[PDB]
């Protein structure tokens, strides 16, 4: 039996709350949707 | 940073008669053990031919070394970074590039 | 910091370097 | 010597302006006295 | 590239509730993995 | 309407695992139980196994690998094993067309039945698929047209089955063409006698246009004792030659009236091998040796020498169909051996002949930095 | 290495003269091998002459010589025979000056366990046996069947008999260091005596693993890495590759502050102590600076050997978890040493072809004046590995074989992960090894080519 | 992917155009 | 070997041992291994028989004979290269399988399991 | 061209557990004590 | 070429010599050394014998 705390946010988080009630532990989460991009450009070739 | 230069493998250039030299220096060297053992060479002499000969070769090819770099790659790596007066010495490159 | 001021006035190609063929069978900007 | 002696240096070296310059031989961009490159010819390359 | 890696948010999970433990590298019977382990695999969980 | 190229080139027999067929007894023996001693002998072998020969379908996967292109045919199971062999060579890129599946027959089992009657005795009921094939359908017309060699080893002669089918196919490849080659690999129970060996093996040889042996092989089948002998023969008070005054191993050249005992129209050439080290030629017109090494201690730990056979035979195999010449110059044959020998040396530096064969890139290589220019 | 019926070492020898076996390995006492001619080069060499009568360079009388194989007596095989541990686990030891190898050794001794471990992508092959004999696996002392299996024990059942073998739970060492073990077997398989039951730390699968694979580039950046100094990536800190735990001790004999404290006075166990804190009850015995930790475990020892009954011992043991931070030192295995300067956002990072962030920044200027060329042969072959699946273990010299072996090797690799991964970066034609990669800030691309690998 | 693991040899075809293929 | 267990479980023969075994009765399947110490496929072969043996306690006897030792008996029990194995069942009516070559693991267990 | 040693010798699985009763590693090593008592030198409580 | 110093030449007249081979040696130094140092070597044998 676990009980869970969620949040929406940017970033990531440091565990500053050490200190805690009884039970508690805080985990370092990342909030970032996106794992990699890449991008590319080429030629139309139009000319002038 | 914007340049950003680097050093590879390939970028480790050679001089490009190496080959001839050493391998010119190792028939000179193989003649004379026939030699001594036929009677014609005394020890102390064969001792000589072959600190001698050594010498003669890395010291022409640490010469040569920095007219390659000028004349046929200008902008190699580690020519930059020795001519700047920035790290490396010729000596400290002969050992990496030559013998 | 040496590296980059020798690379900034290091120069350019001059001659074969530059041009495949004799210039003569035959830089632009000017600027104020 | 009458025999032919054993050497670590009778083949010469693999590179990459011996690949190229073999390369544009065969497209005609430059014609090369024989069908290998030479040392100086690959000194050339290096430059130009 | 900056905005979708660097401006987007999302949700995790940020604290849990273990019941009973003395401490996170403790240890508790009929688990394979100790208090440790299961947080870690709880900073990997997916959310909306 | 002509066919693919590089010509093609048959193995027949039987496809195991990884079987050594040549058995004799050897002096020096290492512990019976710990087996991280036994890389030893590898480093100093017994001589028969200097290069351990092997089961034809080592052969097919070496000649692709030098370049080339093999069909292997034989009998195989519809069971499990069965299926991984084809599977395997067919990711190697041997035609495996001519490989036929059993669906009554399992392969690399056979059953025998014990009996003890004051002597120990094993019958027969029921053979391998491997060792079961015939003429009527398990060959295939095509792949014997198009090929330009067969290679059979002497196992097939120790089966009744298969005996009778091998000369079935000699004949057809022969109408086609066909140059038929017998590496013999002798198996353990044709090393007892000289006599009841040279009977059984008869008809083949005959009908045979190029033979390799062993030097442990060829002694067996002539005179052994008699060379044993010679070998150890150290002159008295003064030596004949400078060359006696050196102390080094024995290359005797059987000369050409010493193995006329076994010659025979058809033969166009015969290679006795003794190792890497040496290997002979004789021909209707010329006779000779081309000298070569042997390194397994440069890799202590990584050496073994079981497919340098296969891959000796393979390089020979290759040059032959490619270079036609090589039948009649002394030079050229002797300049293209000198590849074999390559392969063989590449094939000892790694554990599993089937892994680590060589390829032809790196058997020109290895020619090249071994030999001088002007030999290569 | 091994010790005679005297006092002397004896190194092991290749009798290559002819005789009946022809061949054994024989130990040498240092008197004896002065007077045979020993050579380590190898047969590899043939002329219009025989085998025999080819040179090879050889010792004498304390002196190198060049004579035939013919007069040679013994030979040297073994790969890893004329050095120690440490000097064995450096890759490509052969491009690397001598100077260095000795900061290498040096270097891995002072390596932290880290809490969890990942296996290297080059090696050289000792790693194995280094994890064998450390101490720190749990082996098979007889043959069984696997029949539980719990974080705390496991019960082997061999023939008739149940043996049970304890497990080591985060327990500290000497030098304040963590060491925890983790399962390797399944329940229901068989095992053969010497056969792996469990890993420790630094170990996975049975090697010795004491660092991380992380992508890296060698480049000029801003000055961040001027002199030696290294600027890195904020993933390392956020996906925990660099954390370890540190354990310390502090024992005694026997207003906010005084929270934890029970009945005794004793702090529990399960509290978060910082600077100040009492942990047991004047005589008391409080935090110094900079340990903050869980209290994981408290010990009231009771204690004989003193003239009182001895004065017990009260121990407590606290916990920190650390990840990497600007100050730390960092190295590799060829001899490369340097100290964080700034940790950046992924954004700011320079990136390849493939949009991927690298995650440290070497000087490139180091190189030249160490002359260590190891690392340039191992990053290459590093990023090879990781995109073709698979792990390499070399051993040392290996130009034995053949001139510029190491070179081949390398290319080799690199042109097939391109070609089967379709990345054409991999393996540039042009410039084998390098490719062209942009700034994270400006997204121009930086003017010429740079080294980038997984070291 | 089963039909990775099936190859042209074992599907009888005619000679003619399995070196054709093969090619 | 009371306090330091041996670590290897397959025993070597004789050929005399062999004959008594085959003519007197068994409960359990007896699988003989002919070897060499110089093969190499060999060295890969004993690894395997000693997991079926730990795996297969009471239930089999696996055993080892050297050819170098026995070369006649080998030759009479038609051995004709070097990795071969012998399955033999308890049942005396039933016939015995000949093994050559390396093969599998799972395949050893299916003859000892269903055949033999 | 292709390398002469061949490349499969140096390639390892990249999740493999080493066999450590294989041919490249020394004999198990022995508890001293056991060893000892199975010589002799050390005898047990019983005895005494 | 010129060799105006006492030289020491190696070669003869007719011998065909490729680029970069040393033909002939200067030694235009010639200062006495107070750092002469008389060293001894011995040459031992290869086989028995008298
Ligand atoms: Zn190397």
């Amino acid at each position: 039996c676990i009980g869970l705390q969620i949040e929406r946010n940017r970033g990531y988080l440091i565990k500053t709350p050490h200190n805690f009630q009884d039970g508690s532990y805080p985990i370092d989460a990342v909030f970032m949707p996106v794992r990699n991009a890449n991008h590319s450009i080429h030629s139309y070739g139009n000319g002038n | 940073t914007a340049t950003s230069i680097s050093l590879g493998i390939d970028d480790l250039l050679t001089i490009p008669s190496k080959g001839w030299l050493v391998q010119d220096a190792e028939q000179q060297s193989l003649i004379l053990e026939k030699h001594h053992h036929y009677g014609n060479v005394h020890a102390v002499e064969k001792l000589r031919q072959s600190i001698e000969i050594w010498y003669a070769t890395s010291e022409y090819l640490r010469q040569e070394m920095n007219p390659n770099f000028r004349m046929t790659d200008p902008f190699n790596p580690v020519h930059i970074m020795s001519f700047s007066g920035a790290r490396g010495n010729a000596s400290q490159v002969h050992q990496l590039v030559g013998m | 910091m040496l590296i980059g001021l020798y690379v900034l006035t290091s120069g350019n190609h001059r001659g074969i370097c530059v041009n495949r063929y004799n210039p003569c069978n035959r830089k632009e900007p000017f600027f104020s | 010597p009458e025999k032919e002696q054993w050497s670590r240096w009778q083949r010469r070296r693999p590179d990459v302006e011996t690949v190229f310059l073999k390369a544009m031989a065969e497209t005609g961009q430059v014609k090369l006295y024989g069908d290998h490159p030479t040392l100086t010819e690959t000194a050339l390359y290096r430059a130009r | 590239r900056r905005a979708l890696l660097g401006e987007i948010e999302g949700t995790c999970i940020t604290r849990v509730k273990s019941e009973k433990v003395p401490h996170e590298y403790s240890t508790i019977t009929g688990i394979q993995e100790s208090v440790h382990e299961i947080l870690m695999n709880l900073k990997e969980i997916i959310l909306r | 309407f002509p066919y693919p190229n590089p010509p093609l080139v048959i193995c027949f027999g039987a496809a195991q695992k990884e079987f050594v067929p040549t058995v004799r007894v050897s002096h020096e023996q290492m512990h019976q139980d710990k087996y991280s001693e036994w890389k030893m002998l590898q480093w100093n072998p017994p001589e028969f196994v200097r290069a351990p020969g092997g089961p034809p379908s080592n052969v097919a996967i070496s000649h692709v690998r030098l370049g080339g292109r093999a069909a292997f045919m034989g009998k195989v199971g519809n069971d499990e094993f069965g299926q991984e062999m084809v599977l395997l060579m067919n990711k190697e890129k041997v035609q495996t067309r001519a490989v036929k599946f059993d669906d009554s027959m399992r392969t690399g089992c056979t059953h025998m039945k014990i009996k003890f009657e004051d002597g120990k005795m094993k019958v027969e009921k029921v053979k391998e698929p491997a060792e079961d094939s015939l003429s009527s359908s398990e060959l295939n017309l095509d792949v014997l047209k198009e090929a330009r060699i067969f290679h059979f080893n002497s196992e097939v002669l120790t089966s009744s089955s298969m005996r009778s089918t091998l000369f079935k196919a000699i004949s057809l490849s022969k109408k086609f063409g066909g140059l038929v080659f017998f590496d013999l690999n002798l198996p353990l129970p044709l090393w007892r006698s000289r006599d009841e060996t040279r009977n059984l093996i008869k008809e083949a040889w005959e009908q045979a246009n190029i033979i390799e042996v062993s030097r442990q092989e060829l002694e067996f089948l002539l005179d052994e004792e008699h060379y044993e002998r010679k070998r150890n023969y150290r002159p008295q008070y003064f030596a004949e030659n400078f060359e006696q005054t050196k102390q080094r191993r024995d290359y005797y050249h059987y000369t050409p009236a010493e193995i006329a005992p076994l010659w025979h129209d058809g033969l166009k050439l015969l290679f006795v091998t003794d190792g890497t080290l040496r290997l002979h030629y004789y021909s209707p017109s010329f006779d000779g040796v081309v000298v070569g090494t042997e390194d397994v201690l440069i890799t202590p730990f990584t050496c073994d020498r079981t497919g340098s056979g296969d891959a000796v035979v393979a390089g020979i195999m290759r040059k032959l169909t490619t270079q036609p010449e090589m039948y009649h110059d002394q030079d050229v044959l002797e300049r293209q051996l000198r590849f074999a020998i390559a392969a063989g040396i590449i094939s000892q530096w790694t554990i599993g002949a089937v892994r680590g064969f060589p390829t032809e890139s790196a058997t020109q290589n290895l020619k090249e930095q071994v030999y001088v220019p002007s030999m290569w | 290495a091994r010790i005679g019926h005297w006092g002397s070492l004896e190194s092991p020898f290749y009798e290559i003269s002819e005789r009946s076996t022809g061949v054994r390995m024989l130990y040498l006492s240092p008197g004896r091998d002065e007077y045979y001619m020993v050579a380590a080069g190898n047969s590899l060499a043939l002329n219009q002459d025989i085998q025999e009568e080819q040179v090879v360079p050889a010792r004498y009388r304390q002196e190198f010589l060049t004579i035939a194989w013919e007069q040679v007596h013994l030979r040297s095989i073994f790969p890893f025979q004329y050095f120690s541990i440490g000097a064995s686990l450096i890759p490509f030891i052969e491009h690397n000056d001598a100077n260095r190898a000795l900061m290498s050794s040096n270097m891995q001794r002072q390596a932290v366990p880290l809490s969890r471990s990942e296996k290297c992508i080059v090696g050289t092959g000792l790693e194995r046996q280094a994890a064998l004999d450390s101490g720190a696996l749990a082996i098979a002392e007889r043959e069984g069947r696997v029949v539980y299996t719990n974080t705390d024990k496991i019960l082997l059942a061999g023939n008739g008999d149940i043996l049970s073998i304890p497990l080591v739970i985060y327990q500290r060492s000497n030098k304040n260091t963590c060491m925890h073990q983790k399962l390797q077997v399944p329940r229901g398989k068989c095992i053969k005596k010497g056969q792996i039951l469990a890993d420790g730390a630094a170990t996975v699968g049975g090697e010795l693993a004491l660092g991380k694979n992380v992508l890296v580039a060698y480049m000029p950046w801003e000055g961040y890495n001027s002199e030696d100094a290294v600027l890195i990536s904020e993933r390392l800190v956020y996906e925990d590759i660099y954390t370890s735990f540190h354990i310390r001790k502090y024992e005694i004999q026997t207003a906010h502050l005084l929270r934890n404290l029970d009945k005794n006075g004793i702090v529990m166990l399960g509290s978060w102590v910082e600077t100040g804190d009492i942990l047991v009850g004047e005589t008391c015995l409080k935090l110094p600076i900079g340990g903050r930790g869980r209290v994981i475990d408290v010990r009231w020892i009771q204690k004989r050997g003193g003239s009182s009954y001895n004065p017990e011992t009260i121990r407590v043991y606290i916990l920190q978890k650390r990840e990497i931070k600007v100050g730390d030192k960092v190295a590799g295995r060829h001899g490369n040493k340097g100290i964080i300067s700034k940790i950046l956002p992924r954004q700011d990072m320079p990136y390849l072809q493939d949009g991927r962030s690298v995650d440290m920044v070497f000087n490139p200027l180091g190189v030249p004046s160490r002359m260590n060329v190891g690392q340039i042969f191992e990053c290459s072959l590093g990023l090879a590995g990781s995109l073709l699946d698979r792990h390499y273990r070399i051993a040392p010299f290996d130009e034995r074989y053949e001139q510029e072996a190491s070179r081949k090797l390398v290319f080799s690799e690199l042109y097939e992960a391109s070609k089967q991964t379709a990345n054409p970066w991999v393996f540039e034609p042009e410039y084998p090894g390098k490719s062209r990669i942009f700034d994270g800030r400006t997204g121009n691309p930086f003017e010429q080519p740079v080294i980038i690998g997984k070291p | 992917i089963a039909l990775k693991s099936i190859f042209i040899d074992q599907s009888e075809l005619p000679s003619r155009i399995y070196n054709c293929l093969k090619m | 070997g009371k306090y330091v267990r041996e670590d290897y479980l397959v025993k070597k023969v004789s050929a005399k041992d062999i004959q008594e075994l085959i003519k007197g009765e068994r409960n359990v399947p007896l699988i003989i291994d002919f070897y060499a110490t110089w093969c190499g496929p060999c060295i890969l072969m004993a690894q395997e028989l000693e997991m079926l043996a730990v795996e297969y306690e009471s239930n089999a006897l696996i055993v080892k004979v050297d050819t170098d030792d026995e070369y006649e008996f080998a030759r009479d029990m038609q051995v004709r290269g070097l990795p071969t194995l012998y399955f033999i069942s308890p049942d005396p009516n039933k016939d015995a399988i000949r093994t050559e070559g390396l093969i599998p693991i799972q395949m050893m267990r299916d003859i000892i399991n269903n055949d033999l | 061209g292709d390398p002469v040693y061949p490349t499969i010798n140096y390639i390892q699985d990249p999740d493999e557990v080493i066999d450590y009763r294989g041919p490249d590693f020394h004999e198990p090593t022995p508890n001293m004590l056991a060893y000892l008592k199975e010589h002799g030198k050390i005898i047990s409580r019983e005895e005494l | 070429v010129n060799i105006p110093p006492k030289s020491l030449l190696l070669v003869q007249n007719d011998q065909y010599v490729e680029s970069e081979q040393v033909i002939a040696e200067i030694r235009a130094g010639i200062s006495t050394l107070n750092f002469k140092e008389k060293v001894r070597k011995h040459i031992y044998s290869d086989s028995d014998g008298e």
